[PDB]
């Protein structure tokens, strides 16, 4: 029944006495369902240390990973260039999934397309269905280049993109002179930011490889920015914004802010922003090229030195305090520019802020997961505060990378008690923060059910989740958000110290019991 | 109205494409008429997309994993295969249960075989044998697995089928093979069948000895209701206080003993044809059982179908549905009362999966409002013969239909409010026209008969009178 | 007793059941407390309608007030000018008070001097007393001007700030030359904003009224800006920000966010930006002076317009998307300056993001309190996002500003059911949520103590607090802040959002009764 | 250390000054010899401050209604005139306390009269007795009502006490008018002895007459004791835990029912001898009850006053005190052997109110920390007595200091911790040196007895040895 006045959704509707009769019913009658103590001894079980044994003895099943596929990096690479059409060689449900996953993470239009391959191109492959698919999009989409990823499905069955654009370039289905650039893209191989760095490679490759003869370093005085795989806008134009007080010159490279964040004023915009043509082209002949996050594109790096002959600084992504600090330091030294005044009072605001906060900051012990670049960035942040990290998991990270980490941690007495997991997903993470119980965690809406279950353990036993990564599906707008820099630094402490906050005056809300602490003035 | 206009609408927005895609697409685009029963001579579906052209269309594996088994809570679903499919596809259908998550129920986790190059080059065979070990180790209190096929098992030549036998001989457990490879097919529909047959083949049949359960003369089983923020839920209490026994519920909430028992009931109540018509076919020639369509949409439509239900009972039974009738007509009529004073007269354009888009017409109506255009993602010709005569005259109906052709569509007809996907929701919202999230209800409802009308109404007169959109020009443009 | 590998603060370690035991002895033996049934029941009743209308029958007793005094608002006016030091004639300890209630509300120093008036000078007056600390301010802090306000005391004996300066300089104190503007701000008329107005207003008139004979309106292509009491320092920066792309020369008037956000980088900046003397003394010759909050500022805009001779426009506070709109033409139609294309699309993006969250934000109800201009400016915001006020609250409020709300609420009918109170405090708040439940409060951190007794009635009665306003004690840098403009509405906007959906998981993290709508997409 | 260069920099600090500012502040600066008994020859307290010289000084109000009433659970204290006064001191104070807030309880709320110029023009008793016969209304629970005087009732010619004996003998109720008008006095001292007056006369006596009190010989009242950040607490637990019962404490977490219970103890153990020392003598010349300074900061200084009460008592009492201090005996050894490793040497300059300047210096010294510099907002001579004794040779004393000699003195001593209030915090964080709350506790706490002793430490090592004071100094600057 519904109120006209007051109408209940499924929450909590579903909480009237005359459906919890009919669940009660269909349960007991239908379901056959386990017995309630049997479920809570079971559960209890999943709680304990031997259960963490079994888990992590774990060599075939994963449960709840923490990354994704190769082309969805590469389709994110791709719409970070002017009137480029992401263009995934393969099944057309890999596409759906695509543009379903960044619309819930950035709650704007993304556009890929497929060439729909079947299981006639799993007998003949899928060189009919290039032709016709790059045919209809430049038809119909008038797109200024198509940027070509390729699906496991193609992976797998051994399709050569290279032959396949040129017999379509030949039999005039699309011009000659159309850039049509191309990336293997195997989902079995890396995770989503092995994508980005396969996409952007190719990409580079295509505009410049044939073209370095009468490239000369440092003459458009230039410095190149390579971002990788991000999902933080406010990254993007933090980056923009200090590299503009500081008067260099600078080219960043796959750009999407504009194309990401489209306004709502009657029209829709397929194509906003974006790196244009002429600056993919131009880049060997700037003075170098810096990556902010070179633990997913080695590959670039290697193509960036290799062929454009930069010396390619060995820079940690600018996250925190002393990261941001040699960013700015080296690219002082690469452009000739001093450091003014504004971002040295920018630092010492952050560093302001630290001091305020320090007391409550202390000792706090979180779990994180995410990307390596992020979670290391993340990592050194929090041991700049004094926090100690406990449980630090990423799914898609490598041995090299593990060993740096594990230095990083050496260096700080706030280290002693982390360790560092590389393969692992988040079933392992929950069965970590049962067993050695943290403050906090730090990760993406997935680790909302892990907190669902430490509530089932008990109020005592809760691990709030703080929202920091990719992707962000339960909150709003949070796409919009600074990670990088000092901006991205002051966010990041303002939301850990408020919510350490907000779970202290949860505690202590309780009248006459906790509430002798509920202090005014923290 | 003005069928002429349309067909000029219709051969402009054809105008850009290339030969053969031009006269491809021209077929998937037609001009309602009411008076035609056969689609088939009007409208042509059930085909490939034109590669590179933005469909919305997905793959078998979303029809099998995401739409079929996966609401199975009791079952744990094994994303046979690389990464991506399983973590894209995890909890992003509100497919609503009551149980203990990583406990006896496991709908909203992704379990996956986490496919390497080794996996590709070597086969998987065995470590499909190992994660079931674990699985059984780690998931004790489960009670039957299934293992969904991705792209890649299908094309390098893996026998799911058989390790399925061994392991299941092995530890005396329910193991289904689902060969929902997302290449088969052209969408989600094939997904719809190989579920449907695997169903049958490695589940259905398993109590046919069983005599132990008490029947009564009104079992009935709900077929191909998924429970969307309790749909499924909000159906069964109708049932329920109609004075009929819902044993089994497809697959919304649902479990594995619900599905075994299901032969056992004296009628089907098919919510969903397209996904379920096969298992509905099979149980009726195999066990006799009849089976019905029915539309709870809309209090004309629960009404009719309510009805309809109770025809098929006593008379007692038809006392009781009279009865549910008299006590639901107050609330339905304050909530029209209240809802179409602010409707009536509205425009609405509609493109949904296979069953949506023309189950919500009645429900619209009942507010006041009409439908101009609606189509049909992976839609069959029956389904679009039991289009035809719901919707009105001369209204456009598409199959498959593209972005740019969708873009078009409503760019000319300007309709007042939008109902589809999330890979179109905000295209249309920066245009100024109203959407409403017709999959999974904008995380909202549920829909479904009397509670889920008001429901339907409060969310339908929100978006669409909402300030916001008086906003989009600025002053001084 | 403490375990030295894990201490505890007050909560929780008074939750031992040692002290628990004590605490129980300590009451029944010596306390002589109430039995707790009597004090259940007392509770309840004060929860009731009953109990409404005897509060509301108050005419003598304020309980928890939501204003302050004339004098804080003079000294933040006063700190908004260069090298300014503020200056109390009378009693110290409003000085000390004033100090630490803007230490705590912005975390960081707030200098302050008064001539600490006793028990003698209340029967010979503080003449003495100022031209001492005249001089010893003067010789010590060494600033460029010296602001004079005064507490109660010297309101109520009566002296003459004006004679008394005089004689200051007569007497050989301080130079002839020294500025020293003044206002009286008695603490019993009006509240701090007043105290503001007439801080301003003062000074204005000590730098303007005796030589207007040269001054031409116009001359300098300049707009005067003036804030009024203003605790966001993101206000201001947006202001400014916003001013500058539209290439309109401005002239902000008392502008204390630097002296209020300096750097911690090993020296102590008593005195930082602010507005110059030069400023103030060629305001006269801007084309118009825009007033951000005309409803604390009518002496100002009396004397602005009555001596400068400006046509103040009728403005409202630039909050939300209609007003900030309303603020951008005004200033384009003043200035000659046509509205820019980032303008235009930072506006845009807010209507994106209004569209975007619409679903969750459509029929919510808020209670809210605070000063006139910002509460108005935020009902006008929650009109335009389809919220419903229901209970809003100003205590420093007059009938006036009562009708225009008034009126506010007559055109949309999202304000069908919302009732407007002046001269009430927050201890009729606490009855009007009790009695007709919103969803949530907005207001500044004295609410919290509200939310801790809802949650006493039960879980289900609770009104969750949301801090926007001053002051804000409970959390770290909520200070730093954007309310005003496109910036400010889509930082509301995010907030509002996403606080609904932090309670909505709340709410339905259940194990098994209630986390079937705990969904991973909102 | 080097007494002839700290004298220089007394000069060369006071050199700024104005000639008579300059000869009234250098006699409020000192170098501390600890052979000095009187310090009336070296310092000079308790007098006006200069006009215009930023002191941290509070007013009469804050000693009255900030201080010692309110703290008073069970009383409503109404701040009688403008509304500034109850707002800025609202919840500004940590003194913990148990109740139901709003029903017996009321420390965290703000009563006022809130003045307006009519009130101020025509007086406004009659005001208060309405606002007297509203809180009887509204507060049924309430125990007692005092009225705190603001400065405008100074002023005015009110007569409050008139107000009080008429509503009090009507409402058979206490009503305690307390003239704590800011500009009586110099500071928050004299506030302390008005609202210790107003306690005798108007609360103290009330149980003169009954003899119902059951008493024992170890009955003892704790005086001086706020319970800030639950001090209180974690000291009574001790004198209980040696077999002494605790009729009351003044006034944190305190009722009026054990300040009418008071003159019944054998023993008041004084804490804070500044605010309380007043009712102390009162009660030891009209009851006979003796009384004794203690002092709970630090294991040493605890368990030489553990002792020092127990001596006063007899064997039984001893030897429960001796098991005591065995009990906890190893918890502040290894607190201390964590913590004074990474404190060992560290110096310390303090500037508090009235007894903290040295009450805290032995449990710094108890970490192996050096205090250097010590002063007091508004104490007397004799706490400058004491704190001659307490403090090393050559250190700094000062009296009323004023925030350009704080800074310049902490500029040239180069202290590694500061300790102080909230109006020199962040001025002293942003020179890079850090920085403790000595009032509040920087919202931590309890620092009394042997549980707030570990706290004590990890606060100081937190703040001491954070990362980000090495972070102060950009890499290219
Ligand atoms: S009462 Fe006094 S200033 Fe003795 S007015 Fe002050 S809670 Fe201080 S040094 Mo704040 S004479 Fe208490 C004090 Fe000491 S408020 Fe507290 S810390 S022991
Ligand atoms: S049509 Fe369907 S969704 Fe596509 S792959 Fe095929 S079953 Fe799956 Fe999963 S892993 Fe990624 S998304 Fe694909 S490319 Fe390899
Ligand atoms: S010394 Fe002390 S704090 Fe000062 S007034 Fe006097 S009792 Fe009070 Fe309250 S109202 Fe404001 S702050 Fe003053 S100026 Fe009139
Ligand atoms: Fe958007
Ligand atoms: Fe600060």
């Amino acid at each position: 029944s519904q109120q006209v006045d007051k109408i209940k959704a499924s929450y909590p509707l579903f909480l009237d006495q005359d459906y919890k009769d009919m669940l009660a019913k269909k349960r007991d009658g239908f379901e056959e369902k386990y017995p309630q103590d049997k479920i809570d001894e079971v559960f209890q079980w999943t709680t304990t240390k031997e259960y963490q044994e079994l888990n992590f003895q774990r060599e075939a099943l994963t449960v709840n990973p923490a990354k994704a596929c190769q082309p969805l990096g590469a389709v994110l690479c791709a719409l970070g260039f002017e009137k480029t059409m992401p263009y995934v060689h393969g099944s057309q449900g890999c596409v759906a999934y695509f543009r379903s996953y960044f619309n819930r993470h950035f709650r704007e239009p993304v556009s890929c397309v497929s060439d729909s391959m079947t299981e006639d191109a799993a007998v003949f492959g899928g060189q009919q269905n290039m032709k016709d698919g790059l045919q209809n999009c430049k038809a119909t989409y008038k797109p200024d280049m198509i940027a070509v990823s390729t699906t496991c499905m193609a992976e797998v069955i051994g399709d050569d993109l290279n032959a396949f654009i040129n017999n379509s370039k030949k039999e005039g289905f699309i011009p000659d002179e159309f850039p049509v650039p191309f990336a293997h893209t195997p989902s079995f191989v890396g995770s989503h930011v092995t994508g980005w760095d396969n996409m952007f490679e190719g990409i580079a490759r295509y505009f410049t490889l044939k073209s370095m003869d009468d490239k000369v370093v440092g003459s458009n005085k230039k410095i190149n920015i390579v971002p990788g795989f991000e999902t933080y806008l406010g990254n993007f134009r933090v980056i923009k914004r200090m590299l503009s007080e500081m008067g260099v010159g600078y080219s960043l490279l796959s750009d999407p802010e504009e194309v990401l964040d489209t306004p709502a004023d009657g029209q829709f915009r397929m194509y906003a922003g974006g790196t244009t043509q002429e600056e993919m082209k131009d880049a060997p002949n700037a003075l170098n090229t810096v990556l902010l996050q070179p633990w997913h594109l080695e590959k670039t790096k290697k193509f960036v030195e290799g062929t454009w002959k930069h010396e390619v600084p060995k820079l940690n992504i600018p996250m925190g305090l002393d990261w941001t600090d040699e960013f700015l330091m080296k690219v002082s030294e690469i452009s000739g520019q001093p450091i003014p005044a504004s971002l040295t009072k920018e630092r010492g605001r952050l560093v302001d802020m630290m001091t305020d906060s320090h007391t409550w900051l202390h000792g706090k012990r979180f779990a994180l997961w995410g990307d390596p670049d992020f979670v290391m960035g993340l990592v050194k942040f929090l041991l700049e505060l004094g926090c100690e990290p406990v449980h630090i998991l990423c799914h898609n990270g490598n041995k090299r990378w593990k060993k740096a980490v594990d230095a990083i941690l050496a260096a700080s007495p706030y280290g002693k008690n982390a360790t560092v997991y590389i393969g692992k997903d988040l079933w392992h993470l929950r069965s970590l923060v049962f067993t050695d119980k943290p403050d906090f965690m730090i990760g993406n809406s997935y680790g909302k059910f892990i907190q669902r279950d430490t509530l089932h353990k008990g109020k005592e036993f809760e691990v709030p989740l703080i929202r920091i990564g990719f992707p962000i599906f339960d909150r709003h707008h949070l796409h919009r958000s600074t990670t990088l820099g000092y901006e991205g630094a002051m966010q990041i402490l303002t939301t850990l110290v408020n919510s350490i906050l907000e779970r202290l005056d949860e505690e202590t809300r309780g009248m006459q019991a906790t509430d002798y602490n509920h202090d005014l003035v923290r | 109205m003005s069928r002429e206009e349309v067909e000029s609408l219709i051969q402009e927005v054809l105008e850009v494409y290339p030969e053969k895609a031009r006269k491809d697409r021209n077929k998937h685009l037609a001009v309602n008429d009411p008076a035609v029963t056969q689609s088939k001579k009007c409208i042509i579906s059930n085909k490939k997309s034109q590669p590179g052209l933005m469909t919305i269309r997905g793959c078998a594996y979303a029809g099998s994993k995401g739409v079929v088994w996966g609401p199975i809570k009791d079952m744990i679903h094994i994303s046979h295969g690389p990464v991506g499919c399983g973590q894209y596809s995890r909890a992003g259908r509100r497919n609503y249960y009551i149980g203990t998550t990583g406990v006896n129920a496991f709908v909203t986790m992704n379990f996956t075989s986490d496919f390497q190059e080794k996996d590709i080059v070597f086969g998987g065979d065995k470590k499909l044998a190992k994660l079931i070990d674990e699985v059984e180790t780690l998931f004790p209190l489960n009670k039957g697995i299934s293992v969904q096929s991705e792209c890649p098992i299908g094309l390098i030549g893996d026998d799911i089928e058989s390790v399925s036998k061994v392991k299941g001989a092995e530890l005396s457990k329910t193991i289904v093979p689902v060969r929902c490879e997302g290449f088969r097919g052209v969408s989600q529909s094939l997904g719809h069948h190989i579920a449907n047959d695997a169903v049958r083949d490695w589940v259905l049949g398993k109590r046919d000895e069983d005599t132990t359960f008490a029947s009564t003369p009104y079992d009935v089983a709900i077929i191909g209701d998924y429970n969307i923020g309790g749909d499924a839920w909000s159906s069964r209490i109708l049932l329920e206080e109609m004075g009929l026994r819902c044993v089994a519920q497809w697959s919304g909430d649902g479990s594995i003993s619900e599905i075994e028992l299901t032969p056992k009931v004296k009628l089907n109540l098919v919510h969903c044809y397209r996904s379920m018509n096969y298992i509905s076919r099979h149980m009726e020639e195999k066990y006799g059982i009849p089976w019905m369509e029915y539309n709870f949409f809309g209090p004309t439509k629960t009404i009719e179908s309510l009805r309809a239900i109770a025809a098929k009972f006593d008379e007692s039974i038809q006392k009781k549905c009279e009865e549910v009738i008299a006590k639901y007509k107050p609330e339905w009529e304050a909530v029209v009362a209240k809802y179409r004073p602010r409707l009536e007269g509205k425009r609405v354009m509609l493109y949904i999966g296979g069953l949506r888009p023309r189950h919500v017409i009645g429900a619209y109506e009942d507010l006041g409002m009409e439908v101009v255009g609606t189509g049909y993602e992976f839609a069959h010709n029956d389904d679009y013969d039991r289009t035809m005569k719901e919707m009105g005259d001369s209204t456009l109906l598409y199959d498959d239909v593209t972005g740019y052709e969708f873009e078009e569509f409503v760019k000319r007809i300007k309709p007042d409010l939008i109902g589809s996907g999330i890979k179109e929701k905000f295209i249309f919202q920066k245009m100024g026209i109203p959407f409403r999230e017709m999959h999974s209800w904008d995380y909202s409802g549920p829909y479904h008969g009397f509670d889920g009308f008001a429901i339907f109404a409060r969310d339908m007169d929100m978006t669409l009178n909402n300030p916001c959109w008086k906003k989009l020009q600025a002053p001084w443009e």
